[PDB]
């Protein structure tokens, strides 16, 4: 209440490493032994994407206005 | 080459300049044996073309022998169609809208006849619109002999015959190079398509077609009629054939000729008739081609033959075929600035090298021909030139430094003193 | 020369005979 | 390939490729992995068992003096299983030649 | 080219130079900076709050080399030593009145030295 | 220049003839139908031919006559040449100066138009109906620096012309669509013969 | 079975027969510059700014629309493809004119984060840069159609997943446009899902026009209960 700065307790609250894999991510937190709890690694599709197919005689797959 | 001939006689594939050029009753030429081409197999037809060896006039070689037989499937689940150009995209070509003006009958035998080698459904034309009182003369054939049944949809002796369709655009571009005229036959903008998706005849329409030029089936009847061992005549052993030339520029009589292969440009510009500048002791700076070749001066060029090989002796290929000179009025680089200005108001703007990329040099182009400051900008100006060649789609990325490029060579002083007197002006 | 009688262009001898056509479907 | 580029040298790159190498073929025992660096620098990575005897024997010779020991740092890696990094810097006075030791651990 | 006390410019007839492109909160070494901006109702953006923590100030005067519409300029004169540590918060309206105090001071001595960087 | 429509006639209206609705049968008989779905390259020129130039209705009428959305007219027009937009007058006519027509001096078939008409270059005139453009590639650079109209071409352009096809014009009159002097035929002046004969022996085809 | 071995930078690696040369080389870890490319989009290539040079031939390739034929070695880095990165991004950013002290995408614009790693030291155009006029469209979309490198992204994207016929392309060479011909608004489902497909800061939001750069905000990834999809 002097300025309205973001003054704050939580003494921690920066804190971010960079961990190499999965593998050592679970055995760094029990080394030292607080609780946790973990995500899941997200990839995409591949995906299955040609041109050519954009230019049909039957299909729906047509683009226009290009 | 030959005996450096490439003469002119009558002896050609026109019928006549000044016979009848209206509707007629196919005297000659037209129509002479017409049951007994189409009643032989495709296959005496295809390789018939390598026999001729005809590289397509267009501007560009790889026969229509080749592209014909190779690159076509037999069929899968869908039609063939024949795309037959007729615009002049080139600036001052001609060759193209006097064929039309007085033979409409010569092109309409090699559309059924061209087709049969494809084995193609009808037959699709493109004509600008501009060439508007000619092209009515096309309809007109249409009713002339078409429409007296020799043609479609069982004439003549067989279950293969059909129509063919006239279509305008009105201020294209598709011309100047195919696949853009597939796509505007459809009805979008006219933004060409990738060069390999599937090439032209895999995905076209909406099934694969072929494209040709005019006299890349306007001479496929008489070539499949008089044959030869004739159509390898003049020339060497790479190119064959006689082609239609056309002479602008500084000259007595402005006009179109006759001539064939390997013929050296100081006794075939000179012929027919005048050489109203100075034929000798100017500059003449001569272009070999239509846009694409750039300037060559008084050298060695008029001795050096019209083979394909022979300009790429030179420094420039041409197959577009056009001759304009620039003797004495003409500046040198007042002239070729115009001809990058002319560039502004045709290019498409898919390429981000096409585009953005040609209003560079128009800026800097219209500066040197003022007369500007100092040196070093003509490297800068080649380093350019030396940047698009193969990034664009379409061959007007190859038809915007090679102008440029060429002027870079063989004239270092163009503007070196002229910028420099500038230069000397503000001094 | 005449800016009319594109009709006689299209719809004299080409809407008479086309022929056939046939199309295909294409429907899609 | 320019000015303003550091124009590196083959020299010390060729006699740091070649002092070194017969290091590991004297000590099989202690060493484990060693690498030239690319502007004259050299790893000896040694399993920390032979911590004195390695130094012991860069403490003296008539090849290699080595008795300036310069810089003892502490570098911490977490995501290794052993975290900590133990690294020497030491100098030879006779000969003008950088060599550190590379020396890993654990906690406790 | 002495360094000092901050201050800030603008153009003829008043028009807040400082465009509140926040570049020199990214480089200050003691985060001295703290900028919150927001649309103005005639539609270019300018600032709401702007500090400079003269307390935590390390004086590396990189913010007077890294704006591009050069705003904040390090005006030269050490007039200081206030009594409370309650005071030297520089709030906006010091700046703009102190940036207003004397500007032929600074506007001289940049178009003296603007040529060397 | 700018290309876009601030609003001024949104609905002109525009309808299309009774003669001319049947006309569309022999367009769309043409196409390969489901993909046939675009005439639009004949249709909005005929549009164009019955209006002189075509309103942004004009573009919306076509829309709901071939189920096209309305968005994929306004690629068309917007692009080509010789659609247009603006009001024009009667007599659209260019001077079709080329980098090889630059050659054959268009420059006195450059002004000397102005001064001859009393308008300005590249304008439209102030009374009605003269339109004056440049355009370039239409065939011949080996006639004169040649003269569009807008059915036909003046080949063999000349500052008699400009004398001449400026005047006639303004007459009323049809002013040689074609060459008005020398080679009616563009003919090779030395070669235009080539000994006219039956073309040596048709009846090769042996072969 | 049904692939064939590329030696991406003399690498192997199996593809199906008939993918992109793009996805090649991604899928061994590397990126070309992505400016007429969309992978939930179409194929169109009308920025050419991936321009690989492959061996045993003296041409130039664009990795967007062409496939793969028998395993080639697809050169990466050579002495002729970084005369050619440099070569397309150095034309695009002349005309173009000089934001980023207020373009509202300043933190994350792909002429700013390509323009370091790849291209050019310095520029030599000098005197130019057409500046095109602006519109509106809702009161949604901040509209600067001055910056606007017609990467013909947006334009697909009407006849993409959001069906509205709209916009279009009107004009040639180098003066073309991007915008709607007449004054129509465009408003529907998605429509303000335009702002991120925009690759430059063209186009940006109306609400949050002026507020903060995008270097100080803290990531962090939550779920929107609006809805019941999630
Ligand atoms: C600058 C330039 C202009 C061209 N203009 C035309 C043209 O106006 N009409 C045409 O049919 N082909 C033109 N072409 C050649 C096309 O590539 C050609 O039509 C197409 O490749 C078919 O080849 P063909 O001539 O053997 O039939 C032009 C090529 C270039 C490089
Ligand atoms: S060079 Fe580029 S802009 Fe020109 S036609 Fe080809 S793809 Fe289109
Ligand atoms: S000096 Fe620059 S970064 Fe700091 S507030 Fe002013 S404009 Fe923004
Ligand atoms: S004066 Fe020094 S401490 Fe203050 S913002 Fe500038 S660089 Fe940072
Ligand atoms: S909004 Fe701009 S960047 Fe996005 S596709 Fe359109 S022109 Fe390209
Ligand atoms: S969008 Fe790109 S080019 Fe435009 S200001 Fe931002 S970084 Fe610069
Ligand atoms: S180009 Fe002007 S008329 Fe042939
Ligand atoms: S990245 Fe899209 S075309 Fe090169």
């Amino acid at each position: 209440p002097l300025m309205g700065w973001a003054s704050t307790a939580d003494p921690l609250s920066n804190l971010v490493l960079t961990f190499s894999t999965k593998e050592d991510a679970v055995a760094f937190a029990e080394k030292n032994g607080w609780s946790y709890d973990v995500e899941e690694r997200k990839v995409p599709k591949p995906k299955s994407k040609s041109y050519g197919a954009n230019f049909s005689w039957n299909k729906r797959t047509r683009v226009s206005t290009k | 080459f030959g005996s450096l001939k490439d003469e002119d006689r009558i002896f050609t594939n026109l019928y006549g300049r000044h016979d009848w050029r209206l509707k007629g009753a196919q005297s000659r030429g037209d129509w002479y044996k017409t049951k007994e081409i189409l009643l032989k197999g495709p296959d005496w037809i295809l390789g018939e073309v390598k026999t001729s060896g005809l590289r397509g006039r267009g501007g560009a070689g790889f026969p229509t022998g080749l592209k014909w037989s190779f690159m076509n499937k037999p069929s899968d689940g869908r039609p063939k169609y024949l795309v037959v150009n007729a615009d002049e995209g080139e600036p001052g070509t001609c060759k193209d809208r006097e064929i039309i003006r007085h033979d409409p009958h010569k092109l309409v035998e090699g559309c059924l006849v061209g087709g049969r080698a494809m084995g193609a459904r009808a037959a699709y034309i493109y004509i600008r619109g501009e060439f508007y009182n000619e092209a009515s003369n096309l309809q007109v054939a249409i009713r002339e002999a078409y429409e007296a049944g020799l043609i479609g949809k069982n004439a003549c002796g067989s279950g293969y015959d059909f129509d063919v369709f006239v279509v305008r655009g009105a201020g294209a571009y598709i011309c100047g190079e195919e696949t853009a005229l597939i796509e505007s036959i459809e009805g979008k903008q006219g933004k060409p398509r990738l060069k390999p998706p599937f090439p032209a005849d895999v995905g076209v329409f909406g099934c694969p077609t072929t494209v040709a030029n005019v006299e890349t089936v306007a001479v496929s009847p008489t070539i499949c009629r008089r044959g030869g061992a004739w159509f390898a005549s003049f020339g060497r052993e790479r190119n064959s054939g006689t082609k239609l030339f056309n002479i602008s520029g500084h000259v007595n009589n402005p006009c179109t000729v006759e001539e064939e292969m390997s013929v050296p440009l100081k006794e075939l510009i000179e012929k027919h008739a005048g050489g109203v500048t100075g034929g000798w002791d100017n500059l003449l700076a001569v272009i070999p081609g239509g846009s694409s070749t750039p300037l060559i001066p008084k050298s060695v060029c008029e001795t050096v033959l019209m083979d394909f090989d022979a300009l790429i002796q030179a420094q420039t290929g041409l197959g577009t075929a056009a001759v304009i000179v620039m003797d004495r009025s003409t500046d040198i680089v007042k002239a070729i600035a115009r001809l990058i200005e002319f560039y502004k108001h045709e290019s498409c703007g898919q390429c981000t090298p096409c585009r953005e990329g040609v209003d560079w040099m128009n800026k800097v182009m219209a500066r040197f021909v003022r007369g500007d400051a100092r040196p070093a900008e003509i490297d800068s100006l080649w380093e350019i030139s030396k940047q698009i060649e193969g990034h664009t789609i379409c061959a007007l990325g190859d038809g915007a430094a090679w102008p440029v490029q060429g002027l870079i060579r063989h004239f270092r002083p163009e503007l070196e003193e002229r910028m420099q007197q500038f230069a000397q002006q503000h001094q | 020369y005449s800016t009319y009688t594109f009709l006689d262009l299209n719809l004299d001898l080409s809407k008479f005979r086309m022929p056939q056509p046939s199309s295909g479907r294409e429907s899609p | 390939t320019r000015p303003t580029v550091r124009p590196r040298n083959d020299v010390a790159h060729k006699q740091l490729s070649a002092f070194g190498e017969y290091v590991a073929e004297i000590l099989p025992k202690y060493v484990q992995q060693v690498q030239v660096s690319c502007f004259n620098e050299l790893e000896i990575c040694i399993h920390p068992d032979g911590v004195i005897p390695v130094l012991t024997f860069l403490r003296d010779h008539s090849n290699a003096q080595f008795k300036s020991l310069a810089d003892l740092t502490a570098v911490d890696i977490p995501t290794r299983q052993n975290r900590f990094e133990i690294v020497y810097n030491l100098l030879s006075l006779r000969f003008n030649s950088r060599i550190r030791v590379k020396t890993y651990t654990d906690e406790l | 080219r002495f360094r000092g006390e901050h201050a800030l410019r603008r153009y003829p007839s008043g028009e807040e130079r400082c465009i509140a492109c926040k570049l020199c909160e990214a480089v200050c070494p003691a985060q001295a900076i703290t900028i919150e901006a927001e649309p103005r109702a005639d539609g270019s953006r300018r600032t709401t709050r702007y500090d400079i923590d003269m307390t935590k100030c390390i004086y590396c005067g990189f913010c007077q080399e890294a704006c591009p519409v050069d705003a904040i300029v390090e005006g030269p004169n050490f007039e200081f030593s206030t009594e409370t540590h309650e005071e030297l918060l520089y709030n906006k309206e010091k700046l703009l009145n102190n940036g207003d105090k004397w500007e032929a001071e600074i506007a001289a001595n940049i178009q003296a030295d603007y040529l060397y960087r | 220049v700018h290309r876009d429509t601030p609003e001024n006639n949104p609905e002109t209206p525009f309808d299309f003839t009774p003669e001319n609705y049947k006309r569309i049968e022999a367009i769309v008989k043409n196409y390969p139908e489901g993909h046939k779905a675009a005439a639009v390259l004949p249709v909005l020129d005929l549009a164009q031919r019955q209006n002189g130039w075509l309103p942004i209705s004009a573009m919306n009428k076509v829309a709901e006559i071939l189920q096209v959305p309305p968005m994929r007219v306004y690629e068309v027009a917007t692009f080509y040449t010789m659609y247009n937009r603006k009001p024009v007058g009667k007599y659209h006519i260019q001077v079709c100066t080329t980098t090889p027509c630059m050659l054959r001096n268009s420059d006195s078939i450059l002004e000397a138009i102005q001064k001859k008409l009393g308008i300005k270059v590249g304008e439209t005139t102030p009374d009605k109906l003269f339109t004056l453009i440049e355009v370039e590639c239409l065939g011949a650079c080996v006639n004169a620096p040649m003269v569009q109209i807008n059915d036909n071409y003046y080949e063999d352009l000349t500052p008699k012309d400009i004398e001449e096809i400026i005047d006639e014009l303004k007459a009323g009159k049809i002013p040689k669509p074609g060459p008005r002097s020398g080679r009616f035929s563009c003919e090779p002046a030395g070669g235009l013969t080539s000994l006219t004969e039956p073309p040596k022996g048709p009846g090769f085809g042996v072969q | 079975s049904n692939l064939i071995e590329v030696f991406v930078d003399g690498q192997s690696v199996m593809v199906e027969p008939g993918t992109t040369v793009l996805q090649a080389c991604e899928k061994v870890g590397m990126q070309i510059p992505r400016f007429c490319y969309h992978e939930r989009l179409s194929v169109a290539g009308n920025c050419r700014m991936c321009l690989v040079e492959i061996e045993k031939a003296p041409k130039v390739v664009a990795a967007c629309a062409m496939p793969v034929m028998k395993g080639w070695n697809i050169l990466t880095n050579s002495e002729k493809t970084k005369k050619a990165r440099e070569g397309v991004m150095e034309f695009l950013l002349a005309n173009h004119p000089l934001d980023c002290p207020i373009c509202d995408q300043g933190g994350e614009c792909d002429l700013q984060d390509q323009s370091m790693m790849f291209g050019s030291d310095r520029s030599r155009f000098l005197e130019g840069k057409r500046a095109v006029e602006d519109k509106n469209i809702g009161p949604l979309v901040k509209t600067i159609m001055t910056r606007c490198i017609q990467c013909t992204r947006c334009i697909r994207f009407a006849s993409e997943i959001a069906g509205v016929d709209d916009l279009g392309t009107t004009g040639r060479g180098n003066d073309m446009q991007v915008g709607t011909y007449i004054e129509k608004m465009f408003m529907s489902e998605l429509s303000g899902n335009i702002i991120d497909i925009c690759p430059v800061g063209a186009l940006t939001s109306k609400p949050y026009a002026f507020t903060a750069r995008p270097w100080e905000t803290r990531k962090t990834e939550s779920i929107d209960v609006m809805d019941a999809v999630g």
